[PDB]
């Protein structure tokens, strides 16, 4: 039943040419895990566009909280939660987007078996991501065969990927995935590493030698996981970094 | 304009009945926990990951996909200088080297294209492209979604 | 409210004859050329300069002398990374280990003293730094005129 | 007569509460070389401050252009160079400052000799300095003694440097040296290549084999007479650079 994941209106939403439907795909049955997704329509004039499949990372993190509700979603949440703004530049304006809560436990994705939000990892995260979309195709029959793509950021540089490989894999006939597109994404640990630290080091962000304490500490280690010298070493960069967003070097941080 | 704060707003939006409503979420309230941007369990309880997301991009670059790959580039979380040496590894060879694209007739950022993925930086965005650069965001979405090169002025 | 014209206005206002009446310049008329921001033809006809500062810097911090180097790190044309190889270069030992000052709440930038010589990043600022983050430029001449090292918290 | 430079008013000038004074300084009386200044004093309250001398680069760029008037000067020019505005953040609250245009030739300064500014090069420009210096004591007789410091920005990371030996082995007693400071300076050609190619390349303004090329083509040069590979590798940045302003990565070009 698409037509039940129908929004009509959210809480302070102003009006729009646009559909929105929300709801609840079933991911593992006998683990009771359920993904909640949000999809935003393009416009009738822009229709019928491709659907782009958006991932936020974390890992950990939910794509309707950063990727809908303040990068390229529709609308941007008010002051004290108080109602939306439409954001002049949402990408729905050209494509229909559909952004996925996952792992379950993320967002308003849930699971009935606690323990999995203590063995999340890639593997079943991408499983259970193909298991989501080929069950909303079915819910969504008008979506299949449209072009299709997935996208995200950072941590969504290793979901992405590997998403798209099990859809590739997979064959599924009604899935017509064109590409994927990464921002700002895990590609491969060992560069990425000196690639920070490098670009660390042109920023003025750290001294030179805790440069090169991060080089010779977190070479050999996973960005997620990384070592404990590889930390030590972090915390001293955290230090020399101070008060400022790691995430927009020359942006103020928020001060509530 | 620019404003900090946006998870703040966004958690207590969410954490509204009201909203829950609208969106069908958390319908028959059995999420006994407030809603949150982020699983701090979940972040910290990862397991596998590879170290290498590459020999995918071998492999999709091989089936003949659409890859691009994007980075503000005044994000310091995984920064340009990552991407452009993982890009790097794969070794592709170049078919339009690192050239500036326009937004009208500003700079929007610069781009490479290599045979099988396209390269795009977003000039001045941090980590969150569509939230600091969105106008330019949404350029390089719909060229992307075109298959086309990032524009030249 | 930054306005990047501003070369063109000085240009109006200098080559006004009632500002040079005022200034006291160009006082007979007789400078035949009308008043510009530089000089090319000096710019385009420039003689010795040794390839480095080095040893000057050695000599006076011999000489005991206050010597502060700062950097605007946006810069592109000499930007924070040269200075950093090149004072690099003097192998001064380090007092304080590089460091983020602050201007208020704010990080102004981050600083590193060496025996003999301070330096100083000035976050976010061009090349003229004075013009870029005025108020932090403030504060480092403050400092550079007490001889005080730059402030934390 | 110092008093015979004191400035009334410029046009467009608000009031203020600190004293002005420009006019020139015959350094080269063979060759009718004399160079024009701009001192703006700090307000009685600050008093008796330092005196610091601030130079621009270029070389051939003026002082009182640059740091007077769109830097750390006590103003700054409206559009169309009607008048001016005060710069709530000038040096002078703090500071006696002395622009200088040098040399001969750049700003207001001027040479009775013409090929003078064909033949202009570092020593000379130190030495004129350090003539004007010790003349404009002797004109401002209640600057003697007083502390005494150096400053300016890019190429003045040589005339600084140099300028301040010449004064410190000149060992003119009423000239009282306490230091100097550079900013975005010149200070050893190689170094400063190698990082300024790296900050590029980290800022993502020139292919990779774009900086590979500079660093083979420049590495030996000045960086004020390069060599022609080291052009042609530059002509070539500056293509990948496009429009940007090179001096301040993050902001507009002027449109006028
Ligand atoms: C996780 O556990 C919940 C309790 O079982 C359950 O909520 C319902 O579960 C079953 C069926 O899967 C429902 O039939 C029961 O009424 C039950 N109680 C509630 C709170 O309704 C979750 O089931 C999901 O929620 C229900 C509202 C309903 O839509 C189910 O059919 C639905 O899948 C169960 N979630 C799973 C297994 O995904
Ligand atoms: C450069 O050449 C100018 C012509 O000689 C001269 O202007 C005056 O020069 C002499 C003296 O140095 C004056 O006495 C003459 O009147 C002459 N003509 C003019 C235009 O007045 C510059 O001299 C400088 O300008 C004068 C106004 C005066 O103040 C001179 O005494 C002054 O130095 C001469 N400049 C030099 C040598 O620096
Ligand atoms: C699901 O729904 C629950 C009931 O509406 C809700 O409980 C609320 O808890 C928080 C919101 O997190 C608080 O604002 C209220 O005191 C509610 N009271 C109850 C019944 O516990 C719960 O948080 C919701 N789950 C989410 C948001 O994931
Ligand atoms: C010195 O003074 C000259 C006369 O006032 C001045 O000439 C003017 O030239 C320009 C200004 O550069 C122009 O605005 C006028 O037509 C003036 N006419 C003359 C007499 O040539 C000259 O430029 C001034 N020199 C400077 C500014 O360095
Ligand atoms: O994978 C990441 O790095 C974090 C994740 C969520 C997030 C975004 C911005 C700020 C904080 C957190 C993301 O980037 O989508
Ligand atoms: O030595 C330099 O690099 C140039 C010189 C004048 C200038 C400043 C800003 C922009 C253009 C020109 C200076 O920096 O003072
Ligand atoms: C990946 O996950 C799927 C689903 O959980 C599992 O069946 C498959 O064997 C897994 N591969 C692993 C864990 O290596
Ligand atoms: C430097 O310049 C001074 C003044 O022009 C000159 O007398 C001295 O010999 C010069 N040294 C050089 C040119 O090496």
């Amino acid at each position: 039943g698409h037509a039940a994941d129908r929004i009509a209106r959210l809480p302070g939403q102003p009006a729009v040419d646009f559909d929105m439907y929300s709801g609840y795909i079933t991911v593992d049955e006998g683990a009771g895990r359920s993904l909640f997704y949000l999809l935003q329509e393009a416009p009738e004039d822009a229709q019928p566009a491709p659907l782009v499949l958006w991932l936020n990372g974390g890992p950990g993190c939910s794509s309707v909280a950063y990727g809908a509700s303040e990068e390229l979603g529709a609308f941007r949440v008010k002051p004290r939660g108080a109602g939306l703004v439409l954001n002049e530049y949402r990408w729905n304006k050209v494509a229909n987007v559909l952004f996925l809560d996952s792992p379950a436990g993320v967002g308003f994705s849930y699971t009935n078996t606690s323990s999995d939000i203590y063995t999340s990892g890639d593997n079943r995260t991408a499983h259970d991501s193909y298991a989501f979309l080929a069950k909303w195709f079915e819910r969504f029959p008008h979506y299949k065969y449209r072009d299709f793509y997935i996208a995200g950021e950072s941590y969504a540089g290793h979901y992405v990927p590997e998403l798209s490989q099990l859809v590739h894999r997979s064959k599924n006939p009604v899935i017509n995935l064109k590409g994927f597109m990464v921002g700002n994404g895990l590609i491969d640990d060992y560069h990425d590493y000196v690639g920070t630290f490098e670009f660390w080091w042109n920023h003025g962000i750290v001294s030179d030698d805790t440069y090169r304490r991060l080089k010779e500490a977190c070479l050999h280690d996973s960005f997620i996981h990384p070592s404990p010298a590889c930390d030590a070493a972090t915390d001293v960069a955290t230090a020399e970094q101070g008060n400022i967003d790691m995430y927009s070097l020359y942006t103020p941080v928020c001060n509530i | 304009s620019y404003d900090p704060c946006t998870e703040r707003y966004s958690t207590a939006y969410y954490n509204r009945r009201d909203v829950q409503m609208a969106l069908h979420a958390n319908v028959t309230g059995a999420m006994n926990y407030t809603w949150a941007t982020c699983s701090d369990t979940i972040n910290t309880h990862w397991h596998d990951a590879p170290r290498s997301m590459l020999p995918i991009y071998r492999e999709l670059i091989a089936a003949g996909l659409r890859i691009w790959v994007f980075s503000g580039d005044t994000d310091a979380v995984v920064p340009l200088t990552a991407t452009r040496y993982s890009i790097g590894a794969l070794g592709l060879p170049t078919t339009t080297s690192w050239y500036p694209w326009y937004d009208d007739q500003e700079v929007g950022g610069w781009s490479q294209v290599y045979k099988g993925l396209t390269l795009v930086s977003v000039r001045g965005a941090g980590h969150e492209v569509p939230l600091h650069r969105p106008r330019q965001a949404l350029v390089l979405f719909q060229y992307f979604l075109q298959g086309k090169p990032m524009p030249g002025q």
